[PDB]
């Protein structure tokens, strides 16, 4: 597996409602995903769900704090004000120099 | 200090630091500096977060004071 | 001859029932560590005191923890309830027996409860195990009094579990070393004591018994006399 | 050869290992464990903390950008990195980015 | 059930080495009373050493004397290693060396003044190649180290004076041993010194110093 | 306290302060005072 879906679906809200094989819906759309809400999913065995994405973010020249998610680094929803783009390039840039090939 | 007493009361995280500023800058024009209480006691803008803490002066009550002045 | 420095400041607080911490300043520089060393040995192990050592539940008829007992309370935990009691033994007498043997029902068991030895004193009112009014069980106590730390080789031997003794009041020190300004010299050291007590004595009473005998010791080689004067 | 160096050190009458029984100071315990104790030649580096400190207040400053001179020739002073911008902008303290740009 | 220790200076041996052992111990009190005695000695003892040096004829260390093989930087080096015993009311001295020899200078040289007590004759204080006059004063004061940081640097008045460190303790190492004959220990301590200052006294100064510093926890008191 | 690329704190111990712990941890088969009990930590510190 390499990654867990859990894992990598950790901390991103859901864009669409999620429906079992049986039948029952098990979350509604708009939620954000938690741990504890993590168990769920690898227990029904869902192995595939749609998430919300900054290219997907219909604002213009902007990012919507939903579409973000979990910041990931006070574990809690992004605040407004806070620059992502810059965080992200240089989150990849600094891991880069300990990788040579 | 952590912050994080201060965050209950307040949202974001830089509301927060904004409404500080403010106290701060009001209680400093406010002539609290006699020179006989700052030696003794911690700086105001440390004292403005501990009132935050205390929740005894609302943040909506310091948007208030800004008319005033 | 500069002449060494006194602290010259004393600080007591008491946060807890039998807890007290002592702060110390203006120290020399590596006095502290010293002095606080020797204070927290002389304290755990130089003090004598009379403690719980052998308990016997059923003339030896418990042989294990495992064994189940008509009480809420396995043997082991009963056996930790008898070793926190504290007794006070008359000069006369030098050894201690207590009596746990109970026919009630369903009765609660307390320090009170129990006949002892003369020259015993509970001190206290523990709880000890729930009664659950079934067959018939005894408990057995034997107190000695002494100095130091005694280990025991076996926890059980025939019919008894063996306990080591701590013999002494005092049950913590933890003594800290913390960095102090007396001046230009900055080098001077502080020290903060902080010392738990089964409540048999007051702890700074206890701490003040424990200096003088590392005092009494020197009085053949040094004046003390003349020390306390000044 | 190790043999050699254990041969010597037989004759010192030292155990044949580098490690020997050591006490704390402080409380004069020994430590569980041998220490190994070795000569260690050392030398030191021409790199002396005496000039490093460059400490700097108010300096004088370039005359054709008016910004303060840098490497402790004359009053030295820390150059503010633009890397170090980022990092300010990824904290969002705005008000200490825009007073260390023009005031200082 | 009291037992009190006693001071016997047993087992001298070395050329000053001693032993000094006590019989009566509280059976456990023994290992406290041996690391304090290690502990006072090194940091509380106080020895007198020359802070100060003046040439005849020198107007800083870095100079060369005529027809000398040692350097001043080398004969300061010299001079701090003497050993010097003084008086208890002495407290500070002054000692002038004159010598007109063609061979090589010593600190027995030093002039036979009273209260002073030089334990080094055998170390040179420098060599003359050829015959010539030689003289220089250094200060003699009662010291105890209080660490390189809180260090006073000691004024000069004259040109020619020239600052000397001087390593006020005594002590070069200290051991103990506890050993216990049943219901009782005796405690061995093992002390090294210039020879300035004897085993035994020195012993119960650390001792003394050790008693004093707790006599304030028995008062519970500021004073 | 928590890296901003990832949730893993960076004020994890990272060489002594860890062999130290790790080496306290570890247990032995037979050692002196086995099968003994303690009713408090104080007590065990006591022992120690
Ligand atoms: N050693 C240590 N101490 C900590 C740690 N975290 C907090 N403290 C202590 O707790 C106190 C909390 O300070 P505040 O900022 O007022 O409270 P806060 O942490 O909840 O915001 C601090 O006191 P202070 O005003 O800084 O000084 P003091 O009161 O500790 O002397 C600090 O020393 C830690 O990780 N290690
Ligand atoms: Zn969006």
């Amino acid at each position: 597996v390499k990654v867990p879906l859990v894992e990598r679906a950790l901390g991103r809200t859901l864009a669409a409602d999620v429906v079992t094989e049986k039948g029952v819906v098990l979350l509604e759309a708009g939620t954000l995903l938690d741990e504890n809400l993590v168990e769920l999913l690898d227990d029904n065995g869902i192995d595939m769900i749609k998430v919300r994405s900054p290219i997907t973010c219909k604002t213009r020249r902007g990012l919507c704090a939903k579409c973000y998610g979990r910041d990931l680094a006070r574990e809690r929803q992004v605040n407004v004000g806070e620059s992502v783009g810059v965080i992200a390039a240089q989150s990849i840039g600094e891991p880069g120099t300990q990788l040579t090939m | 200090v952590t912050v994080e007493d201060c965050l209950d009361k307040v949202e974001t995280r830089f509301d927060l630091v904004v409404l500080a500023s403010m106290r701060a800058n009001k209680i400093l024009k406010n002539g609290y500096s006699e020179s006989m209480e700052n030696e003794k006691k911690e700086k105001a803008t440390v004292v403005a977060l501990r009132e935050i803490a205390e929740s005894e002066i609302t943040s909506e009550q310091i948007l208030r004071n800004e008319i005033e002045g | 001859l500069e002449n060494l420095l006194h602290p010259t400041n004393i600080k007591i607080d008491e946060y807890a029932k039998n807890a007290t911490k002592f702060s110390f300043e203006a120290l020399e520089r590596g006095v502290g560590y010293t002095l606080g060393f020797a204070l927290k040995q002389t304290m755990l192990y130089s003090i004598a005191g009379a403690c719980v050592t052998s308990i016997k539940i059923n003339d030896g008829k418990v042989t294990s923890l495992e064994d189940v007992i008509p009480c809420d309370e396995t043997v082991a935990d009963i056996i930790l309830n008898v070793k926190s009691l504290s007794v006070t033994l008359a000069e006369d007498v030098e050894t201690g027996t207590i009596t746990f043997e109970l026919s009630g029902s369903e009765e609660e068991i307390f320090s009170e409860e129990a006949k002892l030895s003369e020259g015993l004193a509970i001190t206290e009112e523990v709880f000890i195990c729930s009664y659950n009014g079934g067959k018939k069980l005894k408990i057995e106590a034997k107190v000695e009094k002494g100095v130091g730390f005694r280990p025991a080789q076996d926890n059980f031997k025939d019919g008894e579990f063996l306990l080591d003794a701590t013999f002494s009041p005092v049950v913590f020190c933890d003594f800290e070393i913390k960095d102090a300004r007396v001046g230009r010299r900055t080098d001077l050291d502080k020290l903060e004591l902080n010392i738990k007590t089964n409540g048999n004595v007051n702890c700074e009473e206890a701490l003040r018994l424990a200096a003088t005998k590392i005092q009494n010791q020197l009085r053949n080689i040094v004046d003390i006399e003349e020390i306390n004067k000044g | 050869k190790e043999e050699d160096i254990k041969s010597l050190l037989k004759i010192g009458g030292f155990a044949t290992n580098g490690q020997m029984k050591l006490f704390d100071g402080r409380t004069g315990k020994p430590f569980d464990r041998h220490v190994t104790v070795g000569y260690m030649y050392m030398l030191k580096l021409d790199h002396l903390v005496d000039d490093k400190m460059h400490a700097r207040s108010t300096g004088s400053y370039s005359l054709v950008t008016q910004q303060p001179l840098g490497g402790k020739a004359q009053f030295g002073g820390q150059r503010f990195g633009e890397m170090e911008v980022w990092a300010l902008q990824a904290y969002g303290a705005a008000y200490t980015l825009r007073e260390m740009l023009t005031v200082k | 059930l009291e037992f009190v220790p006693n001071i016997q200076l047993k087992e001298d041996l070395g050329a000053f080495s001693y032993k000094v052992q006590l019989s009566p111990v509280e059976k456990g009190m023994a290992h406290i009373l041996g690391n304090s005695i290690r502990r006072v000695l090194l940091s509380s003892l106080s020895g007198a050493s020359i802070i100060k040096v003046n040439i005849a004829n020198v107007l800083h260390e870095y100079s060369t004397l005529e027809d000398v093989k040692e350097d001043v930087v080398e004969i300061v080096s010299n001079l701090k290693k003497v050993a010097i015993k003084l008086d208890t009311g002495i407290d500070r001295l002054d000692l002038e060396l004159s010598v007109n020899k063609s061979g090589v200078v010593s600190a027995g040289d030093f002039k036979t003044t009273q209260g002073v007590e030089i334990i080094n004759k055998d170390q040179p204080i420098a060599t003359l190649t050829n015959q010539r006059a030689f003289s220089l004063t250094a200060t003699v004061s009662v010291g105890r180290n209080v660490g390189i940081l809180s260090a006073i640097p000691t004024e000069l008045e004259r040109v020619g004076d020239i600052a000397v460190d001087a390593d006020f303790n005594p002590i070069k190492r200290v051991a103990f041993e506890v050993f216990d004959n049943g219901d009782s220990e005796t405690l061995e301590v093992f002390v090294k010194t210039n020879g300035t200052i004897e085993p035994l006294a020195a012993v119960t100064k650390a001792l003394e110093y050790f008693c004093e510093q707790i006599s304030v926890f028995v008062s519970l008191r500021v004073p | 306290i928590l890296s901003p690329a990832s949730g893993q704190p960076i004020i994890t111990p990272t060489q002594d302060i860890v062999l130290g712990l790790y080496y306290i941890t570890r247990e032995k088969e037979g050692a002196r005072g086995e099968g003994k009990l303690f009713s408090s930590y104080e007590d065990v510190s006591r022992a120690y």
